[PDB]
């Protein structure tokens, strides 16, 4: 039901839960601070920065950057803000020889992204290329 | 003809690592009363810890090479050092120390152990010295001769510093917590043994309350197995590995330093106070521990029964005390009340238990004030004395054993104390957990494309 | 007039949404327009660690707040919009006040107190609505 | 393969191709270098012996994040969030540059063009932000 | 006609909050050249004018005794002050069995026994040299050890080591502003004669506070700001007489404080770049450092204060001003910093007059001031600071803009109420001038109903 | 009617200041377990980064305004200070020494070079001293006018000894940019240090520049491509130093031929003084050999290049250094864990009109070199580094790759343009290698006209 609750479920059954993981992907900081409100002793007993000082801020900025890198990696393919969206790239049987009956059902996401690990950078590049083409075309289409 | 779709927020993860952040109970100021584990773990826990069950999810765990133990090690050393850094230094407290054995209502054993030692001390003003005395334990002081000349042991290689008074290293249950983008997976396989994919796994905001307990050759104030006794070892057949033993009952131990102590607060420099041991108000007795004898017997019975498994059917099993070496590895070292108890465990491990073709056990204990904790990293931390009498009551929840080199003999497999690597003390809890990083973004085929 | 319409009722006040929203993390430009506040400020921050961590903490908290709000707009499908209708009806449990009584004769501040215990519920409902909408879009692409 | 700045010498029109590389580097470098910092040495315990090192490095990292976030906001205020090429309703001024399409997009690199109209940049931004508001205004009138 | 949720972003809603406010000021031309510590700190400019947007139809609940803003800046000045002090020479070698005698070099009767000529072997930080060293001290800084003459130590010695404040750093009170980071705002109360709590009628938003000079003082508030056309009295609890009491004045009172002694310095080499500045001889007749205050100005001002007091405690009640109680000089006297030196002035010559229902010149009040070179800054235990001597004669001229009081009530009779100087806690020094302000969290996101639906 | 359009990802940049990443090779890291460079610059380099040639690009460079060398200077001094931070201080040693001439199997040239000094040191016990002794080099000892000796800076500077286990041996370093920044590397052959560069390529990290410390000559450096290159901010203003990069290295075989013994004496708890024990064998001067013919040939190259800027009717002479402290007077370096200081007067003794004015086919120039242990690193007065002695015999071999020269004055057409050794500026030492590189901030955003407008 909750965070990662559909991890063992099939990809089709876990296609919507994306929202819960999404919230956590940032909202852990809310668990770290500002809802787990910093105790009045914070920064008086964390003047000793070497313990739980700099390192906590490292963790926060690293989480922020993971979020930004992924968000930019989405937007550079288009589909900014959308959990799910299609693209104009057809599926290569090289990456995976599996059916929707075998993909959306019968198998979990962990299995899936393991089974298509080595090709990840391939597909991403295609999406990037696709997005770029569209934008340029539209501009000239809008000029004509 | 199937098409590419991108999915963001996928519930997947990979093995991961990061500086987990502390979460204390923060139940009251009395637990924040100058204790490092609460004063410096400023962040509290969720009052209601949450746990998400993961249906049909199997996850590999390996309590060995588990990063979070190393994180706890780095954190204890760091918190310790920074806590005891801004403290009064005893570095000029090295002179020829003139000692005589104390004998006043004293146990034959304590003879020599305790020792009155006259001394030349510095004062608040640079130009004045003052003649003082203090009692010292023989473990602290070494004899130098050409007969009554002495020094402190560590003074030839390291600087001696007091622990700040009114500072508590009483362990407090800590919940290690995953930052954003990360998660903690908890394994609940009964008899998991510490390795392999867990049959049932559950994501959790933070680990359960772990007390950073410092115990040697055994486990104190820890968790218990659900049934029988769990044996854990990275390589059971290798005799150089430490066997972690987790019980499903706790063993009752009462440790005590009976002597009624007094203290002198001497001024050595501007604002610099030294805590000296004054005369003992009561009689002189050795510290010691009472272990429940019948409980210990049935405990070792359970342990040997579980040991016979994977070591040969009806194989003969024997117990023996530790080897020689420095006291921190040969004896049960631990902290009680703020003082360091060094106990003879030889009365616990003995005899054979094959058993086929009430009362209390007394363990004497020495008291040591100057401490090199970890691998000579404490750097001569000097434990200040505590006025009065010291008593602790504890649960042994696990043992650290090592098998002798009996492989070529194929008979009477003999187990001895182990330990000395404090990571074990936390492994015995932190086996239950693993750190992972969410990899939310992925792709999959679909029936449709963009219009 | 940043916050100049705070006492104005909602109807007039909503004409200054651009005015307020423009100031979301204006330190993202102002601090950069202040040349990182000085060369000497940089020297001070490195020399005295305490204000280093303090001022750095301030900046990261501001960025975190910005990004939290932006994600909350994104998950509702309201990215880059000052205003967006969301396909979630209004409950009388939340406010039984007349539309005239809410958009006039009432300020935003009073309204924030009026709905103090329910905003998060509305947000969850918005999340659910947008989720269903995106799944509907996927199915429509399939069909 | 082009390279991160491979298009710098390529003509402006040709250089407009494969802008994706330079957009993505600003964060791909952050994540890749950070990974090669944290573990590939496993010496953060040493690097963090000195407070000043941590303050310097952490400031630099958050500054990079801030720069990227600054650009994202300045695109959003122009309605350009989520696009690498985006047009507006502002006509060009010969005051900024009188050259024509051939004289600009051909036989010219982006460096020369940047130097040509640097001192007018603040003008264009104003118009751009100004422009976006009116579109929102019209939408607000539909709303 | 039916209503639907709609997201409203850019919403001018806010909350009260606490946070990390950052220091800013007039850049000027850095003419202090990083000598004064707050040209190393607060170097971000506040040069643009404040925005000053009226919050029409808005009334805002302020409470200056709950101003956390004060707390953060107080902590900041403490931390900065210690951090500035730390990288300097440690005078810990000078804590010695000191031998002292009286000076007696053309000394006036008032200053008899105040100054001591002291000497001892002391330290060179070169092994076994013991080069003799002597200097001058004020009697407050030195104390007998036992029951030549007597064995003496520095007063600090039994408490902690002492650090010498570097001569290259100034603590002059240049005004500062406090500017909010992004996402927050500062609200400034313009309700004139705001009594310190409750709603404020009309209010502006700003990015930064006005220029506040963080002066350190104990009893009198110096180089401050004046009230709006009327003396004002404020207190967390008028009823409870155990609270500090804030007086903000309509007119400033000029005070001319002086140390008239033409003194010199002795440079003593302790070690490799370790230099100590010892108080040298005094050229000319030795007199007492003291302050002249316009007597007529003081009495007129205190009449106005008495009227304001009567507003709360009745205008037929009898009011008296008496001196402070006993205690250390840090709280009993009016203490302040004049160009680096630390004056400690007997204010008993000020708070002496009595008032009755009367209706149903160049004479100066003299305030003798003691000079103390060891300072327990911020009332800290330990962390002592040695103020170095300053050459020549010093004259500070200052605006008194207000002060602190504590009340001894009439108890059973409830006929006479007596007032004595108070303070000593710099939180009260801040709160006097920083009382119009409140940090506010901005929350630009919200929702509301509307007939319009999602398209 | 052309229309505004905004592009993101634009290939443009600006000059800037930022912070870079000190990365090193993994092999030199793991082997050099306790070296400062390996451990501080722990970040591994890219095993094979791709350099991006900027086809059809022109970029300007000015290696005298390069922020990078300044940052490297700050970083290296910081690292040096950090390495010595936890090591023991030698201020307890500053005691009068009872010394004699050692007089034990010594060649004629080294007589009076070494002193055998006895003294009293602190023990592990603060109430006990020990009579100990060690040998010293004469540059590290001064006489009292009244056998009575002290160190040079016994009562002037804070002295600290290097910990025995840490290594300062240079290792190749790469400097990597942060995100939003790239490094532009100028590859044009015979780049004189200023102006446009045709052959330029973009890089993530520089090549393995080895951070050698040096004074006059440039060691273990990089070479020019075809011919010797002479570079100077102003060719005629002799106020500027002149940098020489050779196109062929020169081998130097140098040594301290003295089988020394390192003794360890307990100063206190965990404090060890490291003393020079009795030498095994005879005592000879340290020295550096260089090939005579190779030397003159290199000088022929450099005069050939110099003549471009002064004319081929101009006499060109090389003389030895002017007076001053040893640290710039000699050529100094720290190969082998001890600090050599070499008399370069044998070098730079000639005049050049038509090649050299002066067989020696097998002749080699032998520079004598003093040793010393207390070092004023970076020419900072008041602080110093005591090198611990190294047991055994020191042998080192090095590639000279460049020089630092300066010109004298004298207003005359019949001048000889006297060149002399210069340097002593670590900045100049860096600048000799890191000149081909500049850092640039990438500005991905741009705006242009177009055929396209928004509908
Ligand atoms: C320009 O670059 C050249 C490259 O060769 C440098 O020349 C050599 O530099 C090395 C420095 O590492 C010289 O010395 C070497 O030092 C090592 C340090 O030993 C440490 O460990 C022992 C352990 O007990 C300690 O006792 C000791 O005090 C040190 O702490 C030695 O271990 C080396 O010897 C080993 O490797 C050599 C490699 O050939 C073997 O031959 C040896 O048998 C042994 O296994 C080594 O002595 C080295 O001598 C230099 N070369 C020559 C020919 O002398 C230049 O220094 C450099 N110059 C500049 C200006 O940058
Ligand atoms: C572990 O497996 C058991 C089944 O063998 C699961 O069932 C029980 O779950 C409850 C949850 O409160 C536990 O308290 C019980 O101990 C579990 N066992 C039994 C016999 O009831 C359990 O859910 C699994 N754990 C996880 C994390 O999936
Ligand atoms: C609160 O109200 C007073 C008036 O009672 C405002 O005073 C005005 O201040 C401005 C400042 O330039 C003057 O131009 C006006 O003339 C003043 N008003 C009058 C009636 O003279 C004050 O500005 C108000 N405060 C805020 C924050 O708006
Ligand atoms: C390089 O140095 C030369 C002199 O060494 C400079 O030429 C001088 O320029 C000033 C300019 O006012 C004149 O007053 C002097 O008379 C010139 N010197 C001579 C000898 O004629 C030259 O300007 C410098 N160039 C650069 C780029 O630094
Ligand atoms: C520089 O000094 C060297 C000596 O170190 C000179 O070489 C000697 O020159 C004299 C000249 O009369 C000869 O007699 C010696 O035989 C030379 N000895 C060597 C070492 O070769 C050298 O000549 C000097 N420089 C110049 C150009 O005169
Ligand atoms: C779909 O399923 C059938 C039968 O299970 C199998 O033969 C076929 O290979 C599957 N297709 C893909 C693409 O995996
Ligand atoms: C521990 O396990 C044994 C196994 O038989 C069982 O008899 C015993 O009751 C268990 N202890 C507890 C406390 O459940
Ligand atoms: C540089 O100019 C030549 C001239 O023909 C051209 O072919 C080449 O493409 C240009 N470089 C780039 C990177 O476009
Ligand atoms: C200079 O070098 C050349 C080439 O090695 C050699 O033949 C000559 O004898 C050397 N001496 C002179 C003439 O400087
Ligand atoms: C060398 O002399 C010739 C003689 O004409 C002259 O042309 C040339 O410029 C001179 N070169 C130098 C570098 O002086
Ligand atoms: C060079 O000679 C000219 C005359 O031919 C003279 O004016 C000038 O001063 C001389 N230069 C120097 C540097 O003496």
């Amino acid at each position: 039901l909750g965070f990662l609750g559909a991890a063992g479920s099939t990809m089709g059954a876990a296609s919507m839960t994306l929202t819960v993981q999404a919230r956590n992907l940032l909202s852990g900081i809310v668990q770290q601070q500002s809802n787990l409100l910093r105790a009045p002793e914070c920064q008086q007993h964390l003047l000793k920065l070497t313990v739980w000082g700099i390192k906590q801020l490292q963790a926060r900025v690293l989480a922020v950057e993971r979020y930004l890198r992924d968000q930019q990696l989405l937007g550079i393919w288009g589909c900014s803000g959308k959990l799910i969206c299609c693209t104009n790239v057809p599926w290569n049987s090289t990456w995976s020889n599996r059916n929707l009956s075998e993909i959306w059902d019968n198998m979990t996401w962990l299995q899936w992204d393991k089974e298509i690990s080595n090709y990840t950078q391939i597909i991403y590049g295609l999406l990037e290329e696709s997005q770029n083409q569209q934008e340029k075309n539209e501009q000239d289409l809008l000029a004509l | 003809n199937l098409w590419v779709t991108v999915y963001y927020g996928v519930p997947v993860w990979k093995d991961a690592e990061t500086t987990l952040f502390c979460a204390s109970d923060a139940k009251a100021y009395e637990t924040k009363k100058h204790n490092v584990w609460a004063t410096h773990c400023c962040v509290p826990t969720d009052p209601n810890p949450q746990e998400i069950h993961l249906e049909n999810v199997t996850e590999e765990f390996n309590m060995w090479k588990n990063n979070m133990v190393e994180q706890m090690h780095t954190d204890i050393i760091s918190l310790w050092d920074q806590s005891l850094k801004p403290c009064v230094k005893l570095t000029p407290l090295c002179v020829t120390l003139q000692c005589t054995n104390v004998t006043n209502n004293i146990t034959d054993d304590m003879r020599g152990e305790l020792k009155n030692c006259s001394f030349n001390m510095t004062t608040e003003l640079r130009d004045k010295k003052q003649k003082v005395y203090s009692l010292f334990y023989r473990l602290d002081v070494v004899q130098i001769n050409e007969n009554k000349e002495y020094r402190l042991i560590n003074c030839n290689t390291s600087a001696i510093t007091q622990a700040c008074p009114k500072v508590s290293f009483e362990p407090i249950p800590i919940h290690y917590c995953a930052p954003a983008g990360f998660a903690i997976l908890k394994c609940k396989d009964k008899k998991f043994n510490g390795t392999g994919p867990c049959t049932n796994v559950s994501t959790v905001q933070c680990t359960h309350g772990i007390k950073p307990v410092v115990s040697t050759q055994l486990l104190l104030n820890g968790s218990l197995a659900e049934e029988e006794v769990i044996i854990r070892s990275e390589n059971i057949t290798n005799n150089a590995k430490n066997i972690l033993v987790q019980l499903n009952e706790s063993v009752q131990i009462n440790c005590t330093r009976p002597n009624n102590n007094t203290r002198k607060s001497i001024r050595i420099g501007p604002g610099q106070w030294f805590y000296a041991t004054g005369d003992i108000i009561g009689d002189i007795r050795q510290a010691h521990c009472n272990v429940s004898k019948a409980t210990w017997n049935e405990t070792l019975g359970k342990v040997v029964k579980q040991l016979r498994k994977h070591f040969g059917n009806n194989t003969i099993i024997r117990f023996a005390n530790s080897s020689g070496g420095d006291l921190e590895v040969t004896t049960h070292s631990f902290n009680c009340g703020g003082e360091f108890f060094y106990c003879n465990t030889s009365g616990l491990f003995n005899s054979t238990w094959i058993s086929n073709t009430n009362d209390s056990i007394t363990l004497p204990c020495r008291i040591k004030q100057i401490i090199n904790m970890w691998q000579r990293i404490g750097q001569a931390m000097y434990a200040p004395p505590i006025q009065g009498v010291i008593r602790c009551v504890s649960n042994i929840t696990g043992l650290i054993l090592t098998r002798d080199g009996g492989s070529t003999n194929s008979t009477t497999e003999t187990f001895r104390p182990g330990g000395g690597d404090m990571r074990d003390n936390w492994r015995s809890e932190l086996y239950k957990y693993k750190v992972v990083k969410i990899e939310p973004l992925g792709v999959a085929p679909t029936r449709c494309k963009r219009r």
